[PDB]
């Protein structure tokens, strides 16, 4: 029953990844032994979304865990979840992708996608009825940008009705720790614009500022920034697991997202986000928590809304409340800042409604804007690409892997040609 | 005999079910497991096995599994026959051609043979119910192949329709106007009496006469119910003018296109309210012609009449209704087309409205439900065929339908055929 | 698994070997005896023998026997395994040609089978860490023998190369000059990252930041295992963002034959100074943009910056390092190429810089190893290409090269291919 | 490993070298009995440079001794270290060379040679890696002159890569004990600037100024001039047998010492050297270390050093000290004396430090120093053996010993060739 595939590459998508089997498993009641320990029968009516059900009542995620370095499966093994996951799904090289594209998907990835593909067919196997693929990497470094994107192409081709679903921590040029992030995430877009159904674009800017500017966190670390990235991803998948006012699938989300087959790169965010000083001095409520939800600082990509339209807003609730007031506000919200929606659309957003709100909220809200503000991030990587491309500076570490001049031309001409379509509509 | 088939389709048609069904248990005295302590009163909506337990005559269809789930979990576990709950594996998207095309394609067979099933114990079986969502996937793709297959199967029987459709403003999706336009074919081809409801009408008839100030869904879902035991009151109890499901279409349809009228329910009201005003025949009848009781947020004076059923139940006697429509032809912000010289058709029924226990809505001696025909409803399409416009215009989202199987040309050939219904109720108003 | 072979040549490549083993062994907790009382942290460095002996993977080469000698009877005498401390029976005599064509021509296919020996005990090998002097006749002329062997046996495998280059004014040689410029083929053609060092600098880093006012060797070369300690410590230790031996040279080699980057650590303190300040990431990343901390004596800011790897340890964290690169980037003094708009890659390890018990530097919570490609580099190699000239248009030292072997051509050809570097730097900055 | 073969020739090589072997085993902590009796491993780790182990734990040192007459051995033998020599390696004549280099190299000692050689194949043969030869002798007077380069000949023939290195008094006009020393040293350095690989030129006149002008010795004799001597001797092997910061065999001072080919003729001198009466007074620090040993005072050939430049100069540290330090006092040294050094050779001085300061000192250094003005020396012999030659003086000596007018033609003219190539960098 709409079982969902879970896939994670290189350090960043096993982070993010082994943060979100912590929150989904709080929320399905579900033990770091993998047993059953929750209060509600909701919890286990949709438990197969995720994880497998095995002897003695057992539950095992369903994530492929992939690397080109062991470091990170030992990472995550030795962590606050590691043993939940099969042994045989933690699937590995030895020598890394070097921060090199094309290691991960012409030589060192290309050798390992082999051993990976065919543990995805075992758990697509398991399945009763797969709904899609559920894949967390960053577009920096070479493992999650060239071998997640290898991975993606083998899977689409193998599985083409299915929904292809990924979570992309992706580059900024004030929040970055690699010299050849312009090149890689360059290379990987190209894969992702025509292969992935919906892309959920994250920044660590942007993860920084919520830290920094709406949770007054002193010293937030990555296990901070992959707790924010984690609850949205929670969020989207929410009316699969638990009952609604209005339920929305995946695809149900598609359908309403993407107006054009290639326009499905999206800014996600959440509601609430406080200070753990201040949480007391505020009222949850709908109005509160859409107000914060709209705003500018509360989305997890740096470009900011105000320099676009949005083609699309999905707000996923979670609680009990109205369905007036989520319309009300819904409305309200589109015809108060109606200068920053495409007008040929003529209502923008789409509401969902779940009857579970997370553990410890009355309510939340996960955000998804598919807005023509996203060019910025697209723009930026594509004008530091070419500083490094004009002069041909670290090519022969990607030309030493096989690969060509031609391919880096095509690459940042397809970048290009999706910044172009995105700025069309605005 | 005097049965009706219940067929309750998508997340909308299912959730204004189980409110259905929560009332016609209460009003006919059976309990949540399907039994009923101490006239066939119930027959129309109940079979009866020897047990003494009385299984509804309905069916519940959707194509993804999670809302019937909860039906087959809830207080109504035990009242439902195990398959007639049908599902599907995989949600239709609020995507037409999903519903109608490529995931539903799958269920019809299992749906229809449910159908016969339950036809097959009707003895004199009067029509079809039919709840459902414009908007939907389900709601719009399922209900219009469903309905495909009951119009040759069962040719003769009345389809009655009940159809929450697409508001001024209020609105959940962003293709809910791609969906409601494929419907047209629905409505026009295959049904014989289709009420379209309004969620923005009802938030507002909730928020001025229950002072609920944010209501949710289930507070709307209470109100389409009172308006189907209204309807089928006749069919079910004794009354000093019982309207038969084909008089009442008799008396409505003026022309066999012409069959989308307004419905308005009265008193809708607080119990706190309910004490302070007298609620008379004639009061009531009175607040049927307003535009803040009108279940579609369209103004009936921006239309003419074509004809009224004022179906009436309580305690209601047919001197105060003759009384009361005499005032009603009286006033002249009320327009009748001057080809329906008659212009009411009359129902009273002896029994009263029943209360919901956990309800918003007050016990009151005497209700009304008015089905309206009239020409104001063309506002509600004239609304929605500019959404689909702005939309289309850019072949907005047309690729997710051309991708599940839909020919383009349908979007050109339905526009083209609500224009032709929007021609139609403006035509007859002269 | 991520094994490094360290092979230590000549007096200055074996003594500095002797403060990298000494500073290995206190950071794994290994005895000067090899064994380890009470995690596969040590792998990196030493094999592990079934007594619980670790026993280092390294080499130890000279072609005459008096500083090998010392470690076979100093404190360290049962660390190494016997036969890969290896010794001639002749110095190089500070000639080119003894160590390249006829002294080091015997020992070499003694030194291949110990390299191949440890190599054929590595489960996945990273690379080399090659130890030497620029100025020597061993340090020049075996190297530069045993890097062309080691770049056809092992041609994939980097070769990370530590040099000993001679000073603008310091110099304990008077043909120093000539040895360093044959050596100019050797790290062009035969290594993948080249870190040259001066004696010059480092006695000024230890005036200025050690308050020491009169240092030997030994108060340099727990500097130069200090910076080998830090390129190595992800490959060692947990950390927020490991860097692999490659991904360091991807992101340090902007094109093939530009791998000369400069270093500097820090913080360079003594322990009475360490109390007195406070020694944040800020602080620390700013010392490395200082003339005063380069390990050779050239300005940075008469170049430009191509690329920086900042490798932090110990207790540091990823947004004050992001802070602190922030404000580098503010400063318009450090200036970059127009080219490389990422400018910094960033690697940080939870492991804490090791203390050597008998040393002048302070212990600290955090540390830093900047290791910088940068255009100015290339005056330190028009110092001493102004130093060959004066003396090879004269002839002056030129009998005893040809005396053992050389082609005369060999000199005309190293000074060339120099100045094909030298313009390669200044090329590339525009 | 890199032994040394050491060869004492005539009164004059045989008292320098009687005198190097008490103090190199004061060194080498060895008895006059030939055992060793020393405190330190260090002492014995390089015993073998110097001497050969033999029965009963008795080291016998690998000296050749050379003479045309008896009595020097009888007073060698018979002296404070006398019985530590091999008795087979005293190798002598009967009737002496009579103060005539013809003797030595035509007739006395061309008698002798057959037996010296095949003894210094002996020694040569029991080495493990013979580094060189160490010949000290005289170059006035007839044995060591005429002899000795018979012998340098002879070995450099037999042995044409290892080391010949010598130690050689010659003449000054100012104290001279004999008439004929300008035509014996003018036939001996014809031989030394082809055959050697460095010439340690030392003189009677600058080893009687330390005494009189440094150590302020009342009665110098003959035993503290060899003192003086045999110091130096000392000192150049010094990296060869003991640890040290830096290390320089032999042939790293050669390389480093010798720019052409013929210029190998080098000026010693030793620090500290003081009055018994103020070494109380005195720091032994390096910076005073150096003031003296660039002092034209200290060093042992009558050429002032301010007459010419220097070539090269290597200081031979011994002790513990800094590196730092005596780097800075190389560079101040040759920065702030520019105009005494060589301007086409950027840096003139070579270094070199051992661990192990001479018994009683806390440091030490060895000055060898190749300079311009020791044509000073040539040039003064040229001219005394010119007024004798001119008017064919003593002759009858030498051509009666079946020489011949051209050899001392050839003889001068090699001697003013040799002066015109120092002159020549000057
Ligand atoms: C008394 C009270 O109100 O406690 C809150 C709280 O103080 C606040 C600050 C919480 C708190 O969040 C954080 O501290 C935080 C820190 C860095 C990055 C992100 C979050 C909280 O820790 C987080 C925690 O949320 C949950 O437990 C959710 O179920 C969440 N899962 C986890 O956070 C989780 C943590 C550890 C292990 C497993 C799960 C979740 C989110 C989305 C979808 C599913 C689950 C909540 C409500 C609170 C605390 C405990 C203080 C906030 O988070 C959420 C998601 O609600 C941060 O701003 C909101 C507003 C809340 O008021
Ligand atoms: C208390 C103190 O400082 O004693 C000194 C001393 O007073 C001085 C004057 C010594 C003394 O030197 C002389 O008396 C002397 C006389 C004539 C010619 C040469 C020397 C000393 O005798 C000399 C003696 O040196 C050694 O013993 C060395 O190891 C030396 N070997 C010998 O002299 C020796 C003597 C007898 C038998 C065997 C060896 C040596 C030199 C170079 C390389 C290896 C070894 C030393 C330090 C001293 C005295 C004892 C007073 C000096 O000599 C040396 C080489 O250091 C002369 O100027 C220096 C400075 C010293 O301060
Ligand atoms: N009154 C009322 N309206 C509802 C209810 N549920 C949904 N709606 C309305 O239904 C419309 C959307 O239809 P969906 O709920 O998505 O219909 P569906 O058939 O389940 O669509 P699919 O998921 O695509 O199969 C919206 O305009 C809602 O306001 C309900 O319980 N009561
Ligand atoms: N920091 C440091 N520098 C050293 C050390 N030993 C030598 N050097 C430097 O090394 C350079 C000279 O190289 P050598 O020591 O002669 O090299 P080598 O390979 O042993 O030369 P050969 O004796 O000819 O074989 C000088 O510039 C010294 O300053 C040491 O232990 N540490
Ligand atoms: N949010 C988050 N970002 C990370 C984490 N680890 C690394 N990153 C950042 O995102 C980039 C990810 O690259 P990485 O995943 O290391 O490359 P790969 O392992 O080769 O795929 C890094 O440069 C960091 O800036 C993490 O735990 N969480
Ligand atoms: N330093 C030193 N010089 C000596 C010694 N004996 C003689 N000389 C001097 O140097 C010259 C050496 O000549 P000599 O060795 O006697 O000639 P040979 O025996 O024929 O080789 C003499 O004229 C003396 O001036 C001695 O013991 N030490
Ligand atoms: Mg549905
Ligand atoms: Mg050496």
């Amino acid at each position: 029953m709409r079982e969902i595939v879970h896939i994670q590459a290189g350090q960043c998508g096993n982070q993010i990844g082994a943060k979100f089997w912590e929150v989904i498993s709080d929320e399905h009641g579900i033990d770091p032994t993998g047993s059953y320990h929750g209060d509600s029968d909701l919890q286990l009516e949709r438990i197969n979304v995720y994880y497998n059900e095995a002897a003695g009542n057992k539950y095992v995620p369903r994530a492929i865990l992939v690397d080109l370095e062991p470091g990170t499966m030992d990472s995550v093994r030795s962590g606050p979840f590691g043993q939940i996951f099969r042994p045989d799904n933690f699937v590995f090289g030895q020598s890394g992708a070097g921060n090199n594209w094309a290691k991960g998907h012409y030589t060192e990835g290309a050798e390992l996608v082999d051993s990976v593909l065919d543990v995805v067919r075992k758990e697509s196997e398991s399945c009763d009825c797969l709904q899609g693929f559920q894949l967390t990497h960053s577009l920096g470094g070479g493992t999650g940008s060239g071998m997640g994107t290898l991975l993606i192409s083998k899977i689409r081709e193998e599985y083409p009705d299915r929904i292809m679903n990924t979570f992309s921590v992706m580059p900024s040029p004030k929040v970055s720790d690699t010299v050849v992030e312009p090149y890689n995430a360059t290379l990987s877009v190209h894969q992702l614009v025509e292969n992935t159904d919906e892309t959920y674009s994250i920044d660590n800017e942007a993860l920084y500022d919520i830290c920094f500017r709406t949770l007054k966190l002193t010293t937030p670390t990555y296990g901070d920034l992959n707790h924010l990235v984690s609850a949205t991803m929670s969020g989207v998948t929410t009316c699969l697991r638990f009952p609604g006012q209005l339920n929305a699938d995946l695809r149900k989300l598609a359908v309403n997202m993407v107006p054009f087959p290639r326009l499905h790169f999206f800014m996600p965010g959440f509601a609430p986000l406080t200070s753990r000083g201040s949480q007391q001095y505020r009222a949850l409520t709908v109005p509160e928590l859409t107000q914060q939800m709209f705003d500018s600082k509360n989305m997890m990509a740096a470009c900011d809304p105000r320099h676009g339209r949005y083609l699309t807003v999905a707000a996923i609730f979670r609680g009990r409340m109205s369905m007036k007031e989520v319309d009300e506000q819904m409305l309200n919200v589109q015809n108060k800042n109606s200068s920053y929606f495409v007008e040929w659309i003529p209502n923008n957003v789409k509401t969902a409604v779940c009857d579970i709100p997370p553990r410890g909220l009355k309510m939340s809200a996960t955000f998804i804007g598919n807005s023509t503000a996203i060019q910025e991030l697209f723009k930026r990587i594509s004008e530091q690409f070419t500083a490094m491309f004009r002069r041909k500076a670290f090519l022969h570490w990607y030309t030493g892997e096989g690969m060509d001049e031609m391919e880096f031309t095509e690459a940042e001409s397809n970048m290009n040609d999706l910044v172009s379509e995105y700025q069309q509509y605005q | 005999m005097r049965e009706c088939i219940s067929i309750h389709v998508g997340q909308a048609g299912v959730q204004i079910g189980n409110a259905c069904w929560e009332l016609y248990c209460l009003e006919h005295g059976i309990q949540p497991d399907g039994q009923m302590p101490s006239d066939d009163s119930f027959n129309t909506f109940f079979s009866e096995t020897g047990a003494g337990k009385h299984v509804p005559r309905a069916v519940f269809v959707d194509l993804e599994p999670t809302v019937i789930d909860e039906v087959r979990t809830g207080t109504y576990r035990q009242l439902f026959h195990p398959e007639q709950l049908i599902t599907g594996k995989e949600d239709a998207a609020n995507n037409y051609a999903r519903g109608h095309y490529t995931i539903g394609k799958e269920i019809i067979d299992l749906v229809l043979d449910r159908i016969r099933k339950l036809a097959d114990q009707c003895t004199g079986l009067q029509g079809f119910l039919v709840f459902h969502s414009f908007g939907g996937g389900t709601g719009s793709g399922f209900t219009s192949l469903l309905m495909e297959r009951l119009s040759v199967d069962y040719g003769k029987k009345s389809k009655l329709e009940f159809s929450i459709y697409p508001a001024p403003q209020v609105s959940t999706a962003v293709v809910e106007p791609y969906n409601s336009i494929l419907t047209t074919h629905t409505t026009l081809e295959h049904s014989d009496c289709a009420f379209m409801v309004d969620n923005e009408a009802i938030y507002d008839i909730c928020r001025r006469n229950l002072d609920i100030e944010r209501p949710t869904y289930t507070n709307l879902n209470r109100l389409i119910s009172q308006i189907v035991s209204s309807i089928t009151a006749s069919l079910r109890f004794d009354g000093a003018l019982n309207v038969d499901l084909t008089e009442f279409q008799t008396n409505l349809v003026p022309y066999p296109r012409i069959h989308f009228p307004l419905a308005t329910y009265a008193p809708v009201i607080s119990a706190e309210k309910a004490y302070h005003e007298q609620l008379s025949v004639a009061e009531i009848t009175n607040a049927c012609f307003e535009p803040a009781n009108q279940m579609v947020k369209c103004d009936p004076r921006h239309g003419k009449y074509m004809a009224c059923c004022l179906l009436y139940r309580g305690d209601v006697v047919p001197k105060d209704v003759n009384a009361a429509i005499a005032t009603i032809k009286t006033k002249r912000s009320i327009q009748f087309v001057d080809w329906c010289p008659t212009g009411f058709k009359v129902g009273i029924n002896y029994q009263p409205p029943t209360v919901v226990p956990g309800g918003d809505l007050a016990k009151v001696q005497r209700a009304v439900c008015m089905l309206s025909n009239t020409t104001a409803i063309a506002e509600a399409w004239a609304r929605l065929d500019h959404k689909f416009d702005l939309m289309y215009a850019k072949r907005a989202f047309v690729h997710w339908y051309v991708g599940e199987g839909m020919e383009e040309g349908e979007f050109s050939e339905a526009r083209e055929d609500m224009a032709a219904l929007e021609k139609d109720y403006e035509e007859v108003g002269v």
